[PDB]
């Protein structure tokens, strides 16, 4: 039979004086009640009595009640009295209280629809505070230990009591754990003296519950935590891995055959599975827990994570995903470690600077892949008013990685304004530019001796960074520093400024070009000025673009609208991302897979979130959306294995990408450095087809080639490096597929209708 | 199932295709073993087209089954 006629809720009308009352009825366990009454829920307490009536617990007091059905009335007893309708605290008890309602909801008792996840966010909550509270075990073990005053020998109660004296004593404090180990070693001492005759029996029969206790919280207060969630996530795998590799049938008949000698077993699994969305909610709340704010995971939340994360099934897809989030979140960085190594590098090199190692940790800060733009922002002056120099060289050295740079150059101002120059060209791009950088705070600065800062074709580059950290408001930044760009116009009127570059103080770029157009940017905005070549952005050259804003601006989606003339309207629309993953190079121990799978499945969930909400909040039909991630470091692989990677990365994701219309994608990667670049075409969810190509340089130009491996050249076999988009996406593609097979295309019927009926008057 | 899908079939089953492809495939060797190579997969492109032409008739009967006209309805 189908998993939906199992329910475990009935709707109730009875009409009372005329009144129809409309009650629904659930169960949050085999003897809980629930019942919506007049829009509000009460909890019963109901146990059944063999003479057909019923316990009922409502408000305090007990109840033993019956009913009587007739023809056409319901007759309610209760105690002596009949209504006939017409028919038409501790911390450790709050432990179990909310474990046993989680477990009861994973169960498939759930609450009903419009009640439930009212109350079992709260339960998931205080389980997670309870949990982490460092006073719980301390209570299990007074419970259990109160409970057993004797048949315990002195020598281990008393160590025990001193152990948990002093955890009392320490509790809520650095270096402070719970002695499981301590109390584990006292009675494994005395067991292991092994006294005979019936001290033996006593003593290991009265001990059992400490043991238990101390096996509970044997990785402490924080590793029991994680268990419980651990436990609670095992009993959804329990169910519902009897789901998975075949249709319904197949498990319901299989089940019959198992549990031959009982039926039961089979109606569990099939009720629990009939509220497998509840299920799922709790689940994801239950993930959101267990491996949030902590970028680690062990070998038992791995093996968990890996089975529910082949849950098939699309039932269960919710859950999936999600813990294939975790898998991939936790191997990221904490800016913990970035923050402490180049703050200091940056304020060690003050006190006295040419001792030749700190000139080699700003050229290693200045010559990593790794990404460093999330520290560099924050050194105003820190305490030492010096580090704005060493900074205002460092973050242009860093983000001018295309520039060729020779000659960078201090200068002060007679004030606390410090100004590096820099005067650096392009090899061969654009065929001599100059720039520099200041700092100030809070704002003023900048306005009060912008003139005088200046003084370092429109070939200068001026980059200003101002210390107002807080609150990513990119309206409110943009106008602080647009009010002042529309009044000033120093960057043309002085000697020519292309560009005056915004950096707010996790950096949020804002570029102004107060020479010619409106002072406002939202194409490059949040990118650095330097690095704005590496993005593959330019590429767009036949699309107008507008910039889609998000949350987490790492990301950059665009909807490109194809340039056409001023007769035909624009057809083509599409969707673009473009994101870079910053990290430093690799070596390859067989351990390099991860980073490259990790960094390029994150960025592809948040671009298919982006382009989800994007494309159904407008109506612009687009076809073919795009991708294209950037691995900037290097790694040593064999290009095959990355192309096994990516194969896996981008098919089990197939169908949600096939359902946003996301055709093309395009990957580089440095390998060994020599970039290659896959480009991937991928149609509906069941083949991806991947090409490879190298990138060769080996000609007289600044001009790059693609070359192929041999085995499939492709259309990209000779094409440059860089090439447009645009097509005509309907209506002047099919018309000549149509024409070509020596008929119209259908959307031509009614016209030649009209016109027949011309030629019929 | 065309000449090509036939091959590309064979690309993941035949040893011996597959030792040629591998080889061929593999970059810095010299021309001669890639002309070599190429004429060998050539041979046994076009030589094993009867037995994986049998395999794909097989691989189009399966779905011709009662069991699908069941499911579908």
């Amino acid at each position: 039979l189908p998993a939906h006629t199992l329910l475990n809720t009935v709707d109730v009308e009875l009409i009372y004086e005329g009144v129809k009352y409309v009650l629904k009825v659930t169960r949050q366990s085999p003897n809980s009640y629930v019942v919506i009454m007049n829009g509000s829920c009460v909890e019963v307490d109901v146990h059944r009595l063999s003479d057909g009536g019923l316990l009922l617990s409502y408000d305090g007091s007990s109840y033993t009640t019956y009913m009587k059905e007739e023809v056409d009335r319901y007759r309610i007893t209760i105690g002596n009295k009949t209504c006939v309708f017409e028919k038409e605290e501790k911390l450790h008890r709050v432990f179990h209280y909310v474990l046993d309602n989680l477990v009861n909801v994973m169960n498939g008792y759930c609450l009903p629809d419009p009640f439930f996840s009212s109350k079992v966010k709260d339960w998931v909550e205080r389980l997670m505070k309870t949990l982490r509270d460092p006073s719980l075990p301390l209570l299990e073990l007074q419970d259990i230990m109160t409970s057993v005053s004797g048949r315990i020998p002195p020598n281990v109660e008393k160590s025990i009591k001193k152990e948990m004296a002093q955890y009392a004593s320490n509790i809520t404090s650095v270096l402070c754990q719970f002695p499981s180990q301590q109390i584990a070693n006292i009675l494994d001492s005395h067991a292991a003296t092994l006294n005979r005759k019936s001290e033996r029996e006593v003593f290991f029969m009265n001990t059992q519950s400490i043991v238990q206790l101390v096996q509970r919280y044997r990785s402490g207060i924080r590793g029991h935590m994680k268990a419980v969630v651990m436990d609670l996530l095992r009993q959804y795998l329990r169910v519902e891995t009897q789901f998975q590799n075949g249709h319904y049938d197949k498990c319901v008949f299989a089940l019959r055959e198992e549990n031959k000698s009982d039926m039961n077993t089979v109606l569990n699994y099939i009720f629990s599975h009939a509220q497998v969305t509840k299920k799922n909610l709790l689940v994801t709340m239950l993930i959101d827990q267990l491996c949030g704010r902590d970028p680690t995971l062990t070998d038992e939340l791995l093996n968990i994570l890996t089975e529910l994360t082949q849950l098939s099934k699309t039932t269960n897809a919710k859950v999936a995903l999600r813990a294939r989030q975790v898998l991939i979140a936790s191997h990221l960085p904490s800016y913990e470690l970035r923050h402490n190594q180049v703050e200091s590098i940056f304020l060690s090199a003050i006190d006295m600077y040419g001792h030749q190692f700190c000139i080699e940790n700003l050229q290693k800060l200045i010559l990593s892949e790794t990404s460093i733009f999330d520290v560099l922002p924050n050194f105003f002056y820190h305490s030492n008013q010096v580090v704005r120099m060493a900074a205002l060289e460092v973050y242009v050295r860093r983000a001018y990685i295309a520039y060729e740079l020779n000659s960078v150059q201090h200068r002060q101002l007679k004030d606390n304004t410090c100004v590096v120059e820099f005067q650096f060209m392009l090899p061969t791009s654009h065929p001599q530019r100059m720039g520099g950088m200041v700092s100030f705070r809070t704002f003023e600065d900048f306005v009060r001796i912008f003139d005088e800062v200046m003084g370092c074709e429109p070939i200068h580059i001026l980059n200003v960074a101002i210390k107002t950290d807080c609150d990513i408001e990119d309206d409110r930044l943009a106008a602080m520093f647009r009010e002042f760009t529309q009044q000033n116009k120093a960057t043309l009127v002085d000697h020519g400024i292309r560009r005056l570059t915004f950096l707010v103080a996790f950096p949020k770029f804002f570029t102004f070009r107060a020479r010619d157009k409106f002072e406002e940017d939202r194409i490059y905005r949040h990118l650095e000025p330097a690095l704005a070549f590496q993005l593959e952005l330019n590429r767009m050259r036949n699309f107008d673009l507008t910039a889609i804003p998000c949350a987490n601006h790492k990301m950059h989606l665009y909807l490109g609208a194809a340039k056409v003339e001023v007769g035909t309207e624009v057809t083509d629309y599409r969707f673009f991302v473009r994101a870079i993953i910053r990290h430093s190079d690799l070596v390859t121990k067989e351990a390099s897979f991860e980073y490259l799978q990790n960094e390029g499945e994150r960025l592809l969930l948040e671009a298919m979130d982006e382009l989800e909400v994007a494309f159904n909040n407008t109506n612009v039909r687009t076809d073919c959306n795009h991708i294209f991630l950037n691995f900037v470091p290097t790694v040593i692989m064999d290009p095959s294995k990355i192309e096994e990677s990516v194969r896996s990365m981008v098919m089990r994701y197939g169908s949600r990408l096939w359902k946003l219309r996301v055709l093309q994608a395009e990957l580089k990667i440095n390998i060994r450095a020599i970039p290659i670049r896959l480009f991937l075409t991928n149609e509906s969810g069941y083949y991806l087809d991947i090409s490879l190509y190298k990138e060769v340089t080996d000609s007289r130009t600044a001009q790059i080639m693609f070359q192929a491996y041999g085995d499939k050249q492709g259309p990209l076999h000779g094409m440059l490096i860089n090439t447009p988009y645009v097509t005509k996406d309907l209506l002047q593609s099919k018309r000549f597929q149509a024409q070509s097979l020596g008929t119209t295309y259908i959307y031509d019927i009614p016209e030649m209708f009209r016109q027949s009926l011309i030629k019929l008057w | 199932f065309r000449r090509k899908d036939l091959v590309k079939t064979m690309r993941r089953v035949d040893p011996v295709y597959i030792h040629l492809a591998e080889r061929l495939g593999t970059p810095e060797l010299s021309t001669a073993e890639r002309k070599e190579l190429e004429n060998k997969l050539k041979e046994r492109e076009e030589f094993l087209i009867p037995i994986y032409h049998q395999v794909a008739v097989q691989f189009a009967d399966l779905h011709d089954t009662p069991g699908r006209m069941q499911e579908k309805g």
